[PDB]
């Protein structure tokens, strides 16, 4: 766990190897869970066609989180600016392209893009701002 | 009533019994002169060892031996 | 129903909760949620009709595997503490489990799936009961150990409940299912807070047994299991139209209504302990309830759907009544809103 | 009163109305005369400077 | 707990027997009957938050 | 009114329950002189007769009892069904539906007295034997596939749960004698009536419900001759023996929620009005609110029995 | 009734506001204080009965 | 929360300790609130069993305006309790520990320099 | 009138005792603790 | 041996395997059967001779052999051959060594050590459960009435369902 | 004792993995639920008797009288599902989708 916590250490824009890297693998962690929910729940038919299914929500998923982290990393470095809800935005806008193609579906990037960029940038607010989430009840 | 136990005794004699004595056990206890006893008798076994109290001088009762007279002296156990 | 065996059931549907709430030795806190188990599934099979036994027989495994996974974490502390209890030296996994187990009987989030079947599946009636007199057992044990519970979890099992509940909710068509869909949504709200106020999950759940039985016995009045079934409400008793309308809008949030209080007091607790993240995303899901509760108002009251003929024959007939307790927890459910500072 | 007792709800509400926020006042009445600029010394035989 | 009906009627039929100190049969005290002692002796009157 | 409690003390069905006490109905053709042989029988065990549900038999049934106008009973005209066959307005299936929702209020409150008072039950024709009216219906054009589906389905859903007639009997006259009965009665409606259809009915019967009940209940076949002399049918009603059927199992404990269902009248047609919505039978919202809000404005309905002051209902202002 | 009265009541409204608002976020402190420290009357969770403990001479020596 | 205070009467309605609070004025308004809610009630009951609304059950609207009230005195007067157990617990811990809640000097505005945007 | 007779045309006059004669003792309790009440708090307090 | 207890915990766990293999109802009914004996035995170990024998006597003969019977008269329709099953079993046999073996070089350890009867009086008598289990009349008397009305109401419950 | 109770604890995983990963047959999911049972009353009966806590020996027996019943209620469910399909596969219990 030291390690996806790495991903912040380092100042954003800097070091985007490990960023795509751990990026991509929280997207591949998510793929399983996803596909394995959806393959626990709404069987398959057989069993390498669920070994695919898993691959492919794997994938997508992993895919999702690269461009993420690459897009978001270099938006950083090209702009120069490390401090930026905009540059996760087209991080998360990228993101969403992805899951957008992966599904062969120009609306669903339309949604994905929005939605999933605005998620990413209220990520790096978040962070900005040290918002805190599942806090301890400190009353 | 008294009359339909008869033949509840001459037919079907079990449950009878078995609510003649279901119950004959119930107030046996309650109006025997010895049922006193049971938890008395089952009182005074020392299982485990009596753990004896510092003599302050306060305490007349308490037999100081084993043999005083004082204490809780049994000659009930015996022939109860 | 032999009116004996009635009673005993009965009394053990009833003697299960109460003694989950008086005792503190765990233990017997869980053959309190032992009994409950073993009382509600013979009421569940009264009318024996082929879906029933698919209810009951899943209801009894969901219920008997959690029942044993409570069972362990009281088995594992008797080890890591002599006492039967949980403390606040309690292994982090002891109390997790307990979360886990206590969440599949009331069936929050992503154990979520017994609940909309065995509601389906069993009488209005009884589907009262299986709803709200069967979720004071386990939110005791929680509320007990609030202290010590994970706020992460719980907050993960609440939001998930309230996002399931709600989406679920929106595809439904059955009546019993929308509410067995709707109670995981409040459940989910109620256990959010778990950790924070306890307090308030007990007022989170009376408002919604004072909101959920009045709605349950509303349904049965007509015994209508369908939307198109309490939608030609207009024709068979028009007066419940007005409250059935107010009751369900009060079940979600709207702010004249009694049942804002909830949601308003958790949001103003959850902010206060600044979790201004989690609070956001349930409010905005939370409205997704409303839609599906509208889309039924619109079908009952707003619109009036087409009627049959025989409908004429059941108005001549007087209707039997609803019970007097249907007024008392329509009104102090529709609109107790101006007397919130007391309640809370 | 009689078939006129739905003439005189609303006026009644009025009376009770301006009864309530006649007695609000009572309630808010602390500064009574107490305030800065409006602080004059009571006149002779005048119980409070606003009732 | 939850509903304390217990204290209340002050009957004890759940309280008795919660920890390794309580009453054992024939006063076969338990391992540990002189920790846990000490250790619900110190916790008493002094709340949870600060029993730990 | 009867709950568990009057259950719990005392007033049990069972021991009011007597051997003249059963659910006897005669079912026959359109014209089988049934009505007497019922009121006949009736007379020999004081059993009460019930008559032959009719349009109006629940206006009868309810309130003040004065028959109601024709949209308030459903608009359905039996004299239309004759002159009108196979109608674009459907008055045929709309009569056969209010019909057996007439017999299922009929067949419940005959239980009721049968549970209650103990005194048995002549009802004429049954909610088992209404089938025999749209089989026929269909066989000709009178009625479409789907309607004769929505029936079943309200008869599956509604006739289990009542418990089936103890004994039935069957009045029987050939095709060609019930249409000269029915050429001397009066009405015109009646008249020119199929053959093919009163051929349908009775064939229906007997390829149908007397087999079918064979078993559930004992059927009494009786050709005219046997009928007109009830003191002969009479007679073999008390020599069957009531064995066979799915009466036996009846408990104490089991007519009570049985009781408790007819007592309700409400629920006897809960499912009479399932929200299926095949054209004839929906009311429709604008016509429907208006017989409703017309319905409900009439004399002594506008509010419960013992409430409305109209008819003379008093102490309102403490019931 | 005049300027007077509206002047003085908007004080009297501002007071009760004033004070309900100061001692609504003095709550919020001593609410967070209580819990961590758990050193004041609420937020005191239950440790076992002393009562039920047996300081009793025992069977066995070294109780 | 409130409860493992000291002194908690374990399954008592309003410890006497609530003597000492003045009594709800049976008019208050959220008591003449309770009443009409009650009458609400009472007529609602009569809607939905089909009875003249507001001339019927005259002796129940009577027990439903006076049940629902009976029941606000006696609550009332114990959430009043509760929340003026709330002072006497929060108060008091102000200043056992005072030094957490220490008193603030405000500086006139004279001192204080907020900064001024101008909207032009 | 009605074939089938209401069940409730003629008053339970039990009904009407146990509801009026409910509600008047309910009263008598509640302005009887509201007097005692104000009582107690006078003394248990200055006055 | 020392290691009295170990081995029989590892036979605990494969009849557990075995039953979670799901095997046939009635072949696996002898699992249950055999690591009841199991426990039986390890119970025994510590000195619970009552509380031990209990559930040879109870959960053995009385829950499991009841619970087969009804596999005979229902859900034993007898239509994966359970050797497959086995096959797998050996696997686990094996595989849960595995997992002991990671644990077995990081190693308490080398068997079982004095990690039983950690403290027993050695004088005394009264000391032997089953004094302790028959506190259900002395000191404990709720526990008693409460599995009562379990039994009592399990009559009712039975017979409820069944009808 | 520590080592054997994880061998106990692991039994009770493994059954419990087995009660969530049902196949065909009901009677082998009341079966394994058992064994959990089992694990429970033998890991209870084991702690309580190396602490020499006797107070709580009720408990590892109240948790096999519990136990019994619930199962009973399990298996009348059982019948009463084999007598409404008369196969007894968690297979077709699937109407109330
Ligand atoms: C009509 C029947 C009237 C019967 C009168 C009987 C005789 C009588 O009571 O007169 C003397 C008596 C004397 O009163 P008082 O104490 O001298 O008045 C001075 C108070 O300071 C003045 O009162 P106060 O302001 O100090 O009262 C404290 C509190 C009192 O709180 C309340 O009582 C709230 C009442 C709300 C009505 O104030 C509030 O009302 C706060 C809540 C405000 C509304 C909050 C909710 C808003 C959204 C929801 C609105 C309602 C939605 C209902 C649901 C939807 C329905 C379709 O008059 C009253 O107490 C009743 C006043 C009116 C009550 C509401 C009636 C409606
Ligand atoms: C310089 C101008 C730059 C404009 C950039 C934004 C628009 C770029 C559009 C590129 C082409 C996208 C496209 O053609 O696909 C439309 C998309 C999918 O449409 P579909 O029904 O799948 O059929 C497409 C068949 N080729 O259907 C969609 O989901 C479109 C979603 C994006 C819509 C972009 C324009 C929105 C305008 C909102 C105005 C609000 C005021
Ligand atoms: C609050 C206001 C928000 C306003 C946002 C406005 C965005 C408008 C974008 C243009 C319109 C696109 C659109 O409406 O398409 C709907 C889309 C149609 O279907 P299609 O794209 O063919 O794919 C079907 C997948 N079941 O239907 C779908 O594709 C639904 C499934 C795709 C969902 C895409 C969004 C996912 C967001 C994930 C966020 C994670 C954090
Ligand atoms: C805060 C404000 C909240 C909102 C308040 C206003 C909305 C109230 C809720 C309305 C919800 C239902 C809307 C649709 C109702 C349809 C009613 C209908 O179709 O008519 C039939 C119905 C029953 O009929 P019946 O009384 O038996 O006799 C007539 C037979 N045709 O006829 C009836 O039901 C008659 C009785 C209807 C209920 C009367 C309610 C009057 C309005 C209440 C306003 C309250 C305002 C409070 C303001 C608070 C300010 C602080
Ligand atoms: C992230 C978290 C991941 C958690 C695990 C997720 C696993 C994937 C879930 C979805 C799998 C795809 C759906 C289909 C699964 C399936 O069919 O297997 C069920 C299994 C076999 O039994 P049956 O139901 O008859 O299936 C035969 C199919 N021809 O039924 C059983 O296995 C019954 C139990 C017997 C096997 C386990 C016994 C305990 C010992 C296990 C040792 C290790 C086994 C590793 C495999
Ligand atoms: N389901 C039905 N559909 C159509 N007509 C029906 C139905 N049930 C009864 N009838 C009508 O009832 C009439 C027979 O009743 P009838 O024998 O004259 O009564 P009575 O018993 O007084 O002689 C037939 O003309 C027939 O049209």
């Amino acid at each position: 766990k030291r390690f996806f916590e790495s991903y912040h250490e380092v100042p954003d824009g800097t070091q985007c190897h490990r960023k795509t890297y751990i990026t991509t693998a929280l997207g591949g962690i998510c793929g399983i869970i996803g596909s394995a929910y959806s393959v626990s729940l709404n069987p398959a038919d057989s069993t390498l066609e669920a070994v695919a299914r898993v691959g492919r929500y794997t994938f997508t998923a992993a895919a999702i989180g690269a461009m993420f982290g690459l897009t978001t990393c270099v938006s950083a470095q090209v702009r120069e600016k490390p401090d930026d809800p905009l540059n996760y935005f087209i991080g998360g806008c990228a993101g969403g392209l992805t899951l957008g193609a992966r599904t062969h579906s120009y609306g669903t990037a339309a949604m994905g893009c929005v939605y999933m960029g605005t998620a990413a940038a209220l990520f790096k607010i978040g962070k900005l701002e040290g918002w805190e989430l599942f806090p301890t009840p400190k009353v | 009533i008294s009359a339909f136990l008869k033949n509840a005794w001459a037919k079907e004699p079990v449950l009878v019994v078995s609510f003649s004595v279901w119950g004959l056990a119930i107030i046996m206890p309650m109006i025997s002169p010895y049922t006193k006893y049971a938890s008395m008798i089952n009182k005074a076994t020392p299982y485990n060892y009596p753990v004896p109290v510092r003599d302050d001088g306060n305490m007349p009762d308490v037999p100081s031996h084993p043999q005083d007279p004082l204490g809780p002296s049994l000659d009930w156990l015996k022939n109860l | 129903m032999n009116p004996i065996t009635l009673a005993i059931i009965y009394f053990t549907i009833f003697l299960g909760p109460v003694i989950t709430m008086s005792s503190t030795n765990l233990m017997l806190m869980w053959v309190g949620l032992e009994f409950s188990l073993l009382a509600i599934i013979p009421m569940l099979i009264n009318k024996k009709n082929p879906r029933s036994t698919e209810a009951a027989t899943k209801y009894f495994v969901t219920q008997a595997t959690a029942s044993m996974i409570i069972l362990l974490a009281i088995v594992l502390n008797y080890k890591q503490l002599g006492t039967w209890m949980f403390q606040q030296q309690t292994n982090g996994l002891i109390l997790n489990m307990t979360l886990m187990a206590l969440s599949m009987k009331l069936g929050l989030a992503p154990f979520h799936f017994w609940l909309p079947e065995v509601t389906q599946g069993i009488p209005l009636h009884m589907g009262l009961i299986l709803l709200t007199w069967q979720k004071i057992a386990p939110l005791s044990i929680l509320i007990q150990i609030y202290p010590l519970l994970n706020s992460t979890i719980i907050l993960m099992l609440a939001i998930t409940s309230i996002f399931m509940g709600a989406w679920g909710g929106l595809n439904q068509t059955q009546m019993r299912k929308i509410m067995a869909y709707s109670s995981i949504a409040h459940m989910g709200w109620m256990l959010a807070i778990l950790p924070y106020n306890p307090s308030l999950t007990l007022l989170n759940l009376m408002i919604y047994i004072i909101l959920t039985a009045p709605m349950f016995m509303a349904l049965m009045l007509n015994n209508s299991m369908t939307i198109n079934s309490i939608s030609l409400l207009w024709n068979k008793t028009p007066a419940m139209l007005t409250m059935i309308s107010l009751m369900l809008l009060s079940l979600g949030g709207l702010p004249p209504l009694t049942g804002f209080l909830p949601k308003w007091i958790i949001i103003t607790e959850l902010m206060k302990n600044n979790c201004l993240i989690m609070a956001t995303l349930m409010a905005m899901m939370a409205l997704l309830n409303l839609f599906f509760y509208t889309r039924l108002i619109y079908s009952t009251s707003l619109t009036m759907f087409p009627t049959n003929n025989n409908s004429k024959m059941m108005t001549h007939q007087t209707k039997t009544k609803p019970n007097l307790m249907f007024s008392t927890l329509a009104i102090m459910s529709t609109m107790t809103l101006p007397l919130a500072p007391q309640l809370i | 009163l009689r078939e006129h007792w739905v003439h005189i709800l609303v006026p009644a509400g009025f009376v009770f109305g301006c009864y309530l926020d006649r007695k609000d006042d009572e309630k808010l009445t602390a500064f009574r005369n107490k305030s800065m600029l409006f602080q004059r010394e009571l006149r002779p035989n005048e119980e409070v400077t606003w009732k | 707990p939850f509903l304390d009906i217990q204290k209340k009627l002050g009957i004890s039929l759940d309280r008795h027997f919660m920890f390794l100190s309580a009453e054992q049969p024939y006063k076969n005290a338990a391992r540990c009957h002189a920790f846990e002692k000490e250790w619900i002796e110190c916790a008493h009157g002094i709340g949870g938050t600060r029993a730990k | 009114r009867y709950g568990l409690l009057a259950a719990i003390l005392g007033d049990k069905t069972t021991k009011k329950l007597h051997e003249y006490s059963r659910v006897i109905t005669v079912d026959g053709n359109i014209c089988s002189g049934k009505n007497k042989l019922a009121k006949e029988i009736a007379q020999q065990l004081g059993m009460k007769h019930y008559p032959e549900a009719g349009i109006q038999y629940s206006s009868t049934t309810t309130g003040d009892g004065r028959p109601l106008d024709i949209e308030f009973s459903g608009s359905c005209s039996l004299e239309k069904f004759y002159d009108d066959p196979k109608s674009n307005d459907g008055n045929s299936y709309r009569l056969q539906s209010w019909l057996y929702a007439s017999r299922l209020l009929q067949y419940a409150d005959a239980l009721e007295h049968l549970l209650s008072t103990g005194q048995g039950v002549v009802l004429e024709r049954s909610i088992y034997s209404d089938f025999v009216f749209l089989e026929a219906m269909y066989n000709q054009g009178y009625i479409r596939k789907q309607c004769v589906d929505h029936y079943n389905e309200i008869k599956r859903l509604t006739l289990p749960e009542y418990l089936p007639p103890h004994a039935v009997i069957y009045i029987d006259v050939p095709v060609p004698e019930v249409q000269s009965r029915i050429q001397k009665k009066g009405d015109p409606h009646e008249m020119k009536v199929t053959s093919a259809y009163l051929q349908d009915i009775e064939n229906a019967y007997k390829k149908t419900f007397l087999p079918k009940m064979s078993e559930m209940c004992e059927v009494l076949v009786y050709d005219s001759w046997e009928a007109e002399d009830p003191t002969k049918v009479v007679e073999d009603i008390e020599y069957l023996k009531y064995n066979k059927g799915p009466w036996l199992k009846q408990d104490d404990w089991t007519f009570h929620y049985l009781r408790m269902l007819v007592q309700d009248k409400t629920e006897v047609l809960n499912y009479t009005t399932i929200p299926v919505y095949l054209p004839e039978i929906t009311i429709g919202a604008h016509q429907g609110s208006r017989i409703y809000n017309s319905f409900r404005e009439l004399p002594g309905r506008k509010y419960a029995p013992g409430y409305n002051a109209e008819v003379g209902d008093k102490w309102i202002w403490l019931k | 009734d005049g300027p007077e009265k509206n002047y003085e009541k908007t004080l009297a409204i501002l007071q009760i506001e004033s004070e309900k608002a100061e001692l609504r976020l003095k709550e919020q402190e001593v609410r967070r204080l209580m819990r961590a420290r758990g050193d004041g009357p609420w937020y005191q969770f239950p440790t076992p009965e002393k009562e039920f403990i047996d300081h009793s001479p025992k069977a066995t020596p070294d109780n | 929360m409130m409860n493992g205070r000291p002194g908690h009467e374990p399954l008592k309605f309003l410890p006497d300790e609530a003597r000492s609070l003045p009594p709800p004025k049976l008019n208050d308004p959220r008591l003449v609130y309770m009443g009409l809610l009650g009458y609400c009630t009472g007529l609602m009951d009569n809607m939905l069993r089909m009875r003249p609304v507001m001339r019927a059950g005259l002796h129940r609207q009577l027990l439903f305006v006076t049940s629902f009230v009976f029941a606000g005195y006696f609550y009332l007067k114990r959430q009043n309790y509760l929340y003026a157990v709330k002072d006497h617990d929060m108060f008091g811990y102000i200043k056992l520990h005072p030094e957490d809640f220490p008193e603030k000097e405000k500086k006139t505005y004279a001192e204080i320099l907020e900064p001024f945007h101008p909207v032009r | 009138f009605y074939v089938r007779e209401p069940v409730n045309a003629k008053p339970n006059w039990l009904a009407v005792g146990l509801s009026v004669g409910a509600s008047v003792f309910m009263w008598i309790y509640l302005i009887q603790t509201h007097n005692e009440d104000v009582l107690e708090y006078k003394r248990r307090n200055g006055l | 041996m020392n290691n009295y207890i170990f081995v029989l915990s590892s036979l605990f766990l494969v009849g557990c395997l075995g039953l979670a293999l799901k095997p046939s109802p009635i072949y696996g009914g002898l699992g249950l059967i055999v690591s009841g004996f199991v426990g039986c035995l390890m119970v025994l170990g510590f000195g619970g001779s009552f509380l031990g024998l209990m559930v040879f006597l109870i959960y053995l003969g009385g829950m499991l052999v009841v619970f087969g019977y009804t596999t005979a008269m229902a859900t034993e329709e007898y239509p994966g051959s359970n050797w497959l099953i086995l096959g797998f079993l050996v696997l686990g046999v094996i595989m849960e060594v595995f997992l002991i073996c990671v644990l077995n070089y990081y190693d308490l350890g080398d068997g079982l050590g004095d990690w039983l009867m950690y403290e027993v009086d050695d004088v005394g008598v009264m000391l032997e459960g089953g004094i302790g289990v028959a506190a259900m009349y002395s000191c404990a008397t709720w526990m008693m009435v409460v599995a009562g009305w379990s039994l009592f109401a399990g009559i009712f419950i039975i017979i409820e369902i069944t009808r | 004792m520590p080592s054997t109770f994880f061998n106990l604890t692991m039994a009770f995983s493994l059954s419990l993995l087995g009660t969530l990963m049902f196949r065909s047959h009901l009677m082998s999911t009341l079966l394994c639920l058992e064994g959990m049972v089992l694990s429970l009353f033998i890991m209870t009966s084991v702690t309580s008797l190396n602490s020499n806590s006797m107070s709580s020996m009720p408990i590892p027996i109240t948790i096999l009288v519990f136990a019994a019943c619930e199962a009973a209620v399990g298996l009348a469910l059982l019948v009463k599902v084999s007598n409404t399909y008369g196969t007894d596969y968690v297979q077709n219990l699937n109407l109330l989708q």
